[PDB]
């Protein structure tokens, strides 16, 4: 019926190449658990 | 009769484009360089960037 979801909601915001770098962005995600 | 023409900010790889023609390319020099509308000052390199 029910499962718990997992990390798995995460998708590229854009179509911007970016590397080793921690970017903040917000948008319409799927939340964690 | 109107027709407004919308515009979508390039983010994409850019098919619709000016009349503007290309010129070749040159390595490890400072050129001034325009990419799809996208300008700026500096010298292009190879790159290991995938």
């Amino acid at each position: 019926a029910y499962t718990n979801s997992f990390t798995r909601g995460v998708y590229y915001p854009d179509k911007v190449f970016r590397s080793s770098v921690l970017h903040s962005t917000q948008d319409l995600f799927l939340p964690f658990f | 009769r109107v027709v407004v023409l919308s515009f979508e900010l390039l983010h994409a790889p850019a098919t619709v484009c000016g009349p503007k023609k290309s010129t070749n390319l040159v390595k490890n020099k400072c050129v001034n360089f325009n990419f799809n509308g996208l300008t700026g000052t500096g010298v292009l390199t190879e790159s290991n960037k995938k």
